[PDB]
RNA sequence: GCUUGAGUCUCGUAGAGGGGGGUAGAAUUCCAGGUGUAGCGGUGAAAUGCGUAGAGAUCUGGAGGAAUACCGGUGGCGAAGGCGGCCCCCUGGACGAAGACUGACGCUCAGGUGCGAAAGCGUGGGGAGCAAACAGGAUUAGAUACCCUGGUAGUCCACGCCGUAAACGAUGUCGACUUGGAGGUUGUGCCCUUGAGGCGUGGCUUCCGGAGCUAACGCGUUAAGUCGACCGCCUGGGGAGUACGGCCGCAAGGUUAAAACUCAAAUGAAUUGACGGGGGCCCGCACAAGCGGUGGAGCAUGUGGUUUAAUUCGAUGCAACGCG
């Protein structure tokens, strides 16, 4: 596998939530990068999106909700 | 009373011990039945057999209220947890759901200490 | 997790989503802080995880059958 | 044995009776290789039967022995630093041989007079369910269906 | 517990024998229950050697122990003889 | 004077670097209420403990404290100690590309000065969970312990003190030089970004190995190789990092640092065995599955012991005792 951020020069944002649910797994927890396949720099940022969209309830911290 | 149809039937899992309770979708109980109640006591309380009587013990005396459907919680990680509900599918109900609400800390208190 | 499943009833199909991260987890919170030999664990691992690729690379030249 | 899955050797059947059924019963109670004083007395304790139960001779023998077989035996295991009780059920060879070895350790004591006598009555009681040979029987079900709590297989 | 004392080229003086008993009173119940006892004491001109043999529930236990003069064989024996009957007691205890 | 060491600046980049303030969710505990009924909890088993005054389980609401699942990575950052949710404010260093600038401004330091895990200490708070001490229940020959149920300082916050760790890479700092391979992480240049492509080039980092080195184990471009600069330190084992003295500290104690006496060793690495209540594999009436015995009875016989003028001598765990 490969980074399709890495792939193109776009930043990670939170607000772009339909992408997210792509590497969250079925109960709300973030998905390895040795699974995805991510790069570990936008991993790192990519976990930074998962925390602030859980803040705003863009995304579920558990499945309990 | 109250002669409700569906029900939440909830599965305590701990290692010593399975609690199994049956309430409603409102959330206030009908009637439990424990593996330690059941006749089984110490080492063999924490067999996945023993949760099977504490199941058809506990799937008696709701035949007051009549439930031919519900979902089953299990919480803990006990020795039954999945023969618990293999004697309710054959004690006829419907299983809708099936969904595991065990407690999960996100790193919280301080566990004790291992034992030696 | 979540199995709200039709048809045949059969966890079955239960336990290839619970026994992925349910048990793992809270075994591991049963008992001890640590605080330094998730440490000396961790890094006992990967010692002998790099065992596995140095040795099995190393291991097929023959096999003495 | 740690090898050696033995080669198993046969029995000559009962003289009597086309059974070796009936000779592997003989051969229990055959006390110090004495097999002409342990025939006679079972032909003498078969013919009874017959007068105390009313059926022939020889399926009278096995319903007396349907009564008082098993279906499961528990065992010690060894497991952990302790050892208890677990069940397994019981191949069918060693069914019918565990069956009438219990009735003729029941028949050793149960002192009345004769020997022939001592196999005749608890043979009828096999069959009407009240004789200790049924009692142990019973008692070694009533000690697995206890111990159900232990077994990886659910049959 | 039933002791069995028995010299070669060593005969047992009656202060010798409740030596050996008060002696082997102690390896009693501070240790293990035994069965019974054999003790051989002997003197093969330097060495005054005293062997045991211990009769337990589960086998036998033997030591021997060699000394200085006969009092401190016996008490070299049973230090011998009381660290295999913690192993043999914990080796059946397992909890 | 010069620019190559060192430093400044201009652009960027990564980061659990630090300090301050806010805030979120999961979970534990407690409180209150609803439902509900005889158990819960715990262990190898058990009891103490809890519960018919309604526990536990379950649901709703609330209070409070501490810690930040997944991401999480022989990953990153920091001089070391150390640092993990998220957001803002203040702030330190490293690094790269292309230049510009000062012109040896450097390196290392005894004393000195600062920083420095955890526990502890002082004053003032806070206190969920955990938990020294302590209390009870077990286990045990005993159990002052391991296990169990409780549980106070402490753990937390602010401000001071302490100045110690297997504070470890058991490897001082700095500079130069000397075959390679597989990676991780983070900048950047060129070519066909024409495709997650190819070629390079830096920084930090992990592993494996060459020469050489080392007593060996091993180290191996991040040396323990080959050299240079300076500093700390070592001089047989015990006594002893102890006594005394000085200094520092509220205290605990830290630091500096002996001698008398005593021993002919202490020690390091590796080798062959043996052993392990280490691991794997295998066998034997070894266990299991069965049958018949012994130990209990009288007697035959042998031994120990006692007795005797002598009860001849030898055999003594298995492998002596119906044996010579």
């Amino acid at each position: 596998f490969c980074r399709f951020t890495a792939e193109g020069v776009q930043e990670i944002d939170y607000k772009d939530i339909a992408t997210l649910k792509n590497y969250i797994t079925e109960s709300g927890k973030i998905v390895p990068s040795r699974i995805t396949g991510t790069r570990a720099k936008y991993q790192r940022q990519l976990a930074r999106a998962i925390k602030r969209a859980r803040y705003l309830s863009l995304l579920p911290y558990t499945d309990r909700h | 009373r109250k002669q409700v149809s569906d029900g939440v039937a909830h599965i305590h899992a701990s290692f010593n011990n399975t609690i199994v309770t049956i309430t409603d979708r409102q959330g206030n109980a009908l009637g439990w039945a424990t593996a330690g109640g059941s006749g089984f006591r110490g080492s063999r309380k924490s067999t996945p057999f023993a949760a099977q009587v504490a199941a058809e013990r506990c799937a008696d005396a709701v035949k007051e209220y009549g439930i031919k459907n519900l979902e089953v919680m299990v919480k803990g990680p006990g020795p039954g947890r999945e023969s618990t509900i293999r004697a309710l599918n054959a004690a006829g109900f419907r299983i809708t759901n099936i969904t595991d609400v065990t407690p999960i800390p996100h790193n919280g208190c301080r566990p004790p200490k291992k034992r030696r | 997790i979540k199995v709200r499943e039709n048809e045949p009833f059969d966890v079955a199909l239960r336990r290839f989503k619970r026994s992925c991260e349910k048990a793992g987890v809270l075994a591991e919170v049963r008992r001890r802080e640590f605080y330094e030999k998730p440490t000396t664990e961790r890094k006992r691992a990967k010692a002998s995880a790099v065992k596995r690729h140095a040795k099995k690379l190393a291991r097929e030249n023959a096999r003495r059958t | 044995p740690r090898r050696r899955v033995i080669g198993q050797r046969k029995i000559l059947p009962d003289p009597k009776f086309g059974s070796e059924l009936l000779a592997k019963f003989v051969n229990i109670l055959m006390v110090d290789g004495k097999k002409s004083t342990a025939e006679s007395i079972v032909y003498s304790a078969l013919e009874t039967l017959a007068q105390r139960s009313g059926k022939s001779e020889l399926e009278a023998f096995e319903v007396a022995l349907e009564n008082v077989r098993p279906t499961v035996e528990v065992k010690s295991r060894r497991v952990g630093g302790s050892t208890y009780q677990v069940p397994v059920e019981v191949r069918p060879v060693r069914r019918n041989a565990l069956a009438m070895r219990w009735i003729v350790e029941a028949a050793r004591k149960r002192g009345d007079k004769s020997m022939a006598l001592r196999l005749a009555n608890e043979l009828s009681d096999a069959a009407e369910n009240k004789g200790t040979a049924v009692k142990k029987r019973e008692d070694v079900h009533r000690m697995a269906e206890a111990n159900k709590a232990f077994a990886h297989y659910r049959w | 517990m039933q002791l069995n004392i028995t010299g070669n080229n060593v005969e047992i003086t009656e202060a010798l024998r409740e030596f050996v008993t008060a002696k082997f009173a102690k390896l009693e119940q501070y240790f293990d229950r035994i069965n019974q006892v054999y003790v051989v004491l002997k003197v093969e001109k330097v060495t005054h050697t005293s062997d045991a043999t211990l009769h337990v529930d589960g086998g036998e236990l033997h030591a021997s122990a060699e000394g200085q003069d006969m009092y401190a064989a016996i008490d070299g024996l049973i230090d011998k003889l009381a660290r295999q009957l913690t192993k043999h007691k914990d080796k059946l205890k397992q909890h």
